[PDB]
């Protein structure tokens, strides 16, 4: 009887590189939960980089401030339920320079614009954060999730201490 | 010295019943168990399954990003509008001894031929877009066709599965049930509640839910865009059917399960490393080796490409780890 | 010379048994034969590794290396026997991470002839050609004993002499292969004199390889001395590569063969060969070789069985070729 | 429709060696037929060696002189009909010089022994040569054969003249 394995937060299994004539640093091996588990809450750590672009890992809990963004972004839920508020911003060039790039937090006062939707995300739930939006997560339990971003304001990179070094 | 067009259908074996091809200097015959490659000086022999397997990845994905080698010798490197077929250019025996051979030809006239080739050498019965548990065999003298199989439809999201006027999101009704083994994965719809008027950018949707419906295997899809930055993932059965060597970072997320990947010198073909990689693995596969993924059972794989055309330029002198650690 | 083996449990889920001989061990899942030792993994196609397990197992690990693959395989030392991951791979060995054991060889034989059983399903045969036989992937569905066990065919002197191994007929469980249907079954016109009836003896040798049940498995039908005559019948692919510790010479008797050959010691490609019928050709004790052969084939393997060679050709008081011109 | 491509003096197709980086002349490769074509009649040809084991090619048309032998041999016949005739030797110590090896020319004259009996072969056809016998061949029409043996005084080795050397 079929049994599909999904990590989490609390249950996770990291693999690995195994050496035959190579170093281990060049595959920058990490676990997105991991990763999660020993941040602080909604902290976004760079966990893939390819140039400008990143793939962040964080741990939601509670209410996180607000954030905007010159560009569209993406979340993937990977553990749980996160709640994501979204609201049009009347000027966003008023709290992100455009020509900017990656999320910006803009503090937790509710930024001035019009309610624009709800959406409540579960474990392999992806939505939009779309440009010119100012968005915010709620989480009632920790839960991991994704970013598909660029490196700017918010990107955290703890490069040497998340991979697999030796 | 220009890029070649030069190819041409072949006779049609009378016991056999297949025909053969011929691209530039290239010939391809297939007979009850394997393709026969030929080339000026050379020759070699592929089964005909592994064949078909890797034919249809390489038409599939339109040559793909770099090298596909179909195995040791036998590939394609993807130069964007033209495309080399080689035999031996990354297998040092045959560097060593001036016996590789490469031919550039108009990418458009390499395809032709490809999907001639992959058309005429599929049986009924037989598709190569499968893992082998799911599908019959490629066996024995020809017998019908499965157009159907190797016609598939390239699914690319402009930005984002389920957006208005962008890819749909997949259900029975519109021809795309949950695959056998991903049978126990959740499938219900994120909940999304639009204010009026902005029902256009509120969208979420299930994208576990998504894979577990995919119908092939080892295919690359986008699924979300920001500019260069590309969410391909697929889902993935036994043997990844060719050694990837990318001319740029390619980015592994293990969504479900495990897979292991072989990985050797994307030159030379010599093994390097083993990586094992389980539900939220992610990983650097850098732009100095070829990898060949092993997937037990049926698993969900994020692929992330970075598809801007100016990193192959600067990838040759700069950094083939993309990150300062 | 190790001698510690083991049986491990059944897992639940695939049904299959794990097994260990020493530092190394085996498990098999839907897909894949999954090999573990001190320091490293790997994985061969379940189909591809029984059909060499059947034949390291039937010829009782052959003359020298049998090569699973690139990585594993078996060193013969004729009451002794090695097994290795990469000693006969410059990637492994310049980097110092081949691994090797040794054992006594009924040990060894012991727990491979419990893998083969284990291993084997119901409906697939691991001694014959893939259109002959059904399929190895899924869990544990049953067994073949019978197609794993059939007892090795060996003459003393020559076939169907009065006590040595008997002449094929539909009557004894051998009828012509489908591929052969063709081939004339006439025996040759015989007639002794009064009391020698046991020295006047000839047989169709042709029909008798016809008659062949598996594919791929040299047998002695005349004997003088060291030199053996092992003709077999050949069909696809050979499922090992051969490293002998001798040289040893092919007769195509039917169709044809193409012999991959490659550098024992480094596994480097070094040329192909190609044998029509009556071609005979030497294959040097520097490599290792692997046959592909479409239609079901007649060839004349032909030994020097003597136990002297292997310390001469390491000496170097014996010669890699046995002719030079 | 099953054809199994079988050689004939007359009609054989020879392959060869392709190479990547080795010497042609290191698989010693040659067509049996061809090799038995060119010949003198019963001319034992040798086209494969290893220490002092032998194969040996040779064409079959009229009658052989006699042949015998320390050991046993075999032929197999590979292309048309070949008669055997078997004698048993009184003194076959008077023929084969007994510490010898490979088979023995010992004269176109009957030798003194009785008769052992006859053999007809057909392509496919092998028989033994058993020690202490004495053997002729007949062949009404070229017919060819090989010979598992030990190089003697009758083995002819032309290598050079007959193996793939590019
Ligand atoms: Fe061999």
């Amino acid at each position: 009887d079929v049994v599909t394995e999904f990590g989490a937060l609390t249950d996770y299994r990291k693999g690995g590189v195994e050496i035959i004539d190579d170093d281990p640093r060049n595959y920058v091996f990490s676990n997105v939960f991991e990763v999660a588990a020993n941040a602080a809450p909604y902290e976004r750590v760079a966990v893939g980089k390819n140039f400008e672009y990143v793939i962040e890992s964080a741990r939601a809990e509670g209410t996180s401030g607000w954030f905007s963004c010159a560009h569209d972004e993406f979340v993937l839920a990977m553990d749980g339920q996160i709640e994501v508020h979204l609201l049009k911003l009347d000027n966003s060039d008023a709290y992100v320079d455009p020509d900017s790039e990656g999320a910006v937090a803009i503090g937790e006062a509710l930024p001035e614009g019009r309610k624009m939707g709800r959406i409540v995300l579960r474990r392999g739930h992806m939505a939009l954060l779309p440009v010119g939006a100012a968005y915010r997560f709620y989480a009632e339990q920790p839960a991991a999730m994704l970013f598909q971003s660029i490196e700017g304001a918010v990107t955290v990179q703890k490069w040497g201490e998340i991979c697999q070094t030796e | 010295s220009k890029a070649r067009t030069d190819t041409e259908h072949l006779a049609i074996n009378n016991e056999t019943g297949y025909r053969s091809f011929r691209a530039g200097g290239f010939t391809f015959t297939r007979d009850e168990y394997f393709a026969r490659l030929t080339w000026p000086g050379g020759s070699h022999i592929i089964p005909i399954d592994a064949f078909l397997r890797a034919m249809m990845r390489d038409v599939a994905w339109g040559f793909f990003y770099g090298v596909v080698n179909f195995d040791h010798v036998f590939g394609t490197i993807n130069h964007y509008g033209e495309v080399t077929m080689f035999a031996g250019r990354f297998n040092d025996a045959y560097r060593n001894a001036g016996r590789d051979h490469e031919e550039r030809f108009k990418s458009s006239a390499l395809m032709a031929v490809f999907k001639d080739i992959l058309s005429d050498w599929t049986v009924e019965g037989y598709d190569p877009f499968a893992a082998p548990m799911e599908t019959g065999l490629p066996w024995g003298i020809k017998n019908g066709n499965n157009d159907e199989a190797i016609s598939r439809q390239r699914v690319t999201a402009r930005r984002m599965v389920g957006l208005p006027g962008d890819t749909p999101v997949r259900t029975d009704a519109n021809g795309f049930p949950v695959n056998r083994q991903f049978a126990d994965v959740p499938q219900e719809q994120p909940v999304v509640e639009a204010e009026p008027g902005f029902e256009a950018e509120v969208s979420a949707y299930n994208l576990f839910g998504y894979l577990s419906r995919s119908d092939v295997t080892w295919n690359p899809s986008v699924c979300s865009v920001v500019g260069d930055s590309l969410f391909c993932p697929t889902s993935e059965e036994f043997i990844l059917p060719v050694e990837h060597g990318n001319d740029r970072c390619e980015w592994f997320l293990q969504l479900s399960d495990e897979i292991v990947w072989d990985v050797k010198d994307k030159e030379s073909g010599k093994p390097r490393a083993r990586v094992t990689a389980r539900a939220g693995d992610i990983c650097c596969m850098p732009a100095d080796i070829r990898h060949q993924g092993y997937s037990t059972k049926r698993s969900m794989l994020l692929v992330w490409e970075n598809g801007s055309p100016k990193i192959p330029q600067m990838i040759a002198d700069g950094p083939v780890v993309p990150v300062t650690f």
